[PDB]
């Protein structure tokens, strides 16, 4: 769900790195986001951000 | 030099060029469907939210 995250958003705000054997996701300039809400049509994740 | 008259004829024989056979191929060509269109390769946010 981290990497379909980082593709809801504009280019360069969530990251997605491992922190032992996962992918965690975290904010990264929020300043980059367009804010364009693409992540309110996934249902899943709408509920996480 | 008389040219008398005969009795009736019994059937009328029409002879006319044949059907026109081997024509027609047994499946049929139609126009392909036109595709239905593509998103493109290479499409990438270009446009970078200001400051």
């Amino acid at each position: 769900a981290a990497e379909e995250l980082s593709r809801c958003f504009s280019p360069g705000v969530i990251e997605v790195q491992e922190v032992q054997g996962k992918k965690v996701a975290r904010v990264a300039n929020p300043r980059l986001d367009t804010f364009s809400r693409e992540i309110f049509r996934n249902e899943k994740l709408k509920k996480v951000v | 030099g008389g040219l008398t008259c005969a009795s009736a004829p019994q059937g009328t024989l029409r002879i006319l060029e044949g059907p026109q056979q081997s024509l027609s191929g047994s499946p049929l060509q139609p126009i392909p469907a036109s595709p239905p269109p593509q998103i493109p390769p290479g499409l990438r946010p270009r446009f970078c939210a200001f400051g």
